[PDB]
């Protein structure tokens, strides 16, 4: 069922590092904010006219080092950058100029989380510590509890919850090989998950809210649910999983394995589509790996930063 | 019947030379590793929820 093929349609050529991260808001679905080891973002404006998908539209310098994970805002007019010079940056994304400039954190940034509404910033950094800042670029308060790297953090989007609620639900891993729940207004902790034999490289909640994907080294990729507060499955990647994304209209879970980029359908548990674009002159034994992996907002296109320094977009045809 | 020159030198022991480094240049210390168990596989612990 769901012969679903999915096509590589376009290359967005134009970072100089490994594109560690990207993100799209749901608003506005042309816009894609990515950035990679060149110290900088870069947002693209997607074009369906012919091999190009997406279109550079401007950089974002400004981070000394490493920038890890991005993210935009609700509104899709503001991105939050993490990078690895222990600063965070928010950007508008059409003046091109930072805005606030959060300070604190004694390690270098690996992971920011946005607010469901445009309240509060979520902050995940090697200091084993987790920041939650305002907009102006004050942190309000310093979460700990991990007692090694926090290398994810990602909102869990308030779905129905009871009517309204006022919380703010996210998840966290890094090195300790734990996961951990977070409730904000107050600010304090939730369930646990121990369930990885190494230590987790990535999570991701579901698009609902109500599942949690976690990942790490030997390849093991554990689904939870956060509102049930139970396992839900678990799957081998045997390989090298890098990062991991949920699908907004399939039941899908992408994985960047150290080998290619696999597809999960959840309904069915099992693996339905492998993800190996093409190279040149290499050994086989270095391939250029997926480490960003973002679905579109309707769920019909995926991009995939490689560390190749490319972004490549996989568009679903489904050809029958 | 003449002068004798003396020269005295000591090396003292760089982790107590306080107000500077605390080793040689090329002294390499490497953290032993804590031992730990993996076991626990599905481990759904819960704590109380807060709001």
């Amino acid at each position: 069922s769901s012969n679903i093929m999915l096509v590589l349609r376009g290359t967005l050529e134009g970072h100089n590092g490994w594109v560690t991260s990207l993100s799209t808001s749901a608003a506005q679905p042309n816009l894609l904010v990515s950035g990679s080891r060149d110290k900088t973002l870069i947002s693209w404006r997607l074009t369906e006219n012919e091999q190009q998908f997406g279109v550079p539209v401007r950089s974002y310098k400004g981070h000394s080092h490493i920038v890890q994970d991005v993210v935009v805002s609700a509104d899709g007019n503001y991105a939050v950058s993490a990078s690895w010079d222990k600063t965070l940056r928010l950007w508008n994304l059409a003046t091109g100029n930072s805005e606030a400039r959060f300070v604190g954190h004694t390690g270098d940034v690996l992971s920011v989380a946005i607010d469901a509404n445009s309240s509060k910033i979520i902050s995940a950094s090697r200091d084993k510590t987790i920041r939650v800042w305002n907009t102006v670029g004050d942190c309000a308060y310093v979460l700990l509890g991990h007692t090694d790297w926090v290398t994810k953090v990602r909102v869990a989007p308030k779905n129905l919850e009871d009517v309204d609620d006022g919380r703010i639900t996210f998840v966290s891993a890094g090195m300790d090989k734990i996961v951990r729940s977070w409730s904000l207004n107050s600010y304090r902790i939730e369930a646990d998950f121990i369930g990885h034999n190494n230590y987790i490289n990535v999570v991701q909640p579901s698009p609902d809210g109500s599942l949690a994907a976690s990942a790490g080294k030997d390849g093991q990729i554990y689904v939870w649910n956060l509102k049930h507060k139970s396992a839900f499955m678990n799957f081998d990647a045997k390989d090298e999983v890098f990062a991991l994304a949920f699908s907004p209209s399939r039941f899908w879970l992408t994985a960047a394995t150290a080998s290619g980029i696999k597809i999960y359908d959840l309904e069915n548990e099992v693996l339905i589509d492998e993800l190996k674009p093409e190279f040149a002159g290499y050994t086989k034994a270095q391939d250029p790996h997926a480490v960003s992996l973002a679905w579109s907002a309707d769920g019909q296109t995926l991009f995939a930063g490689y560390t190749d320094n490319v972004i490549r977009v996989w568009q679903v045809m489904t050809a029958n | 019947q003449g002068v004798l020159g003396i020269k005295v030198k000591i090396m003292k022991d760089p982790s107590r030379n306080t107000s500077g480094p605390k080793a040689l240049p090329d002294a390499v210390t490497i953290i032993e590793p804590k031992e730990e168990e993996p076991v626990l596989e599905p481990s759904v612990k819960d704590y109380r929820p807060t709001e």
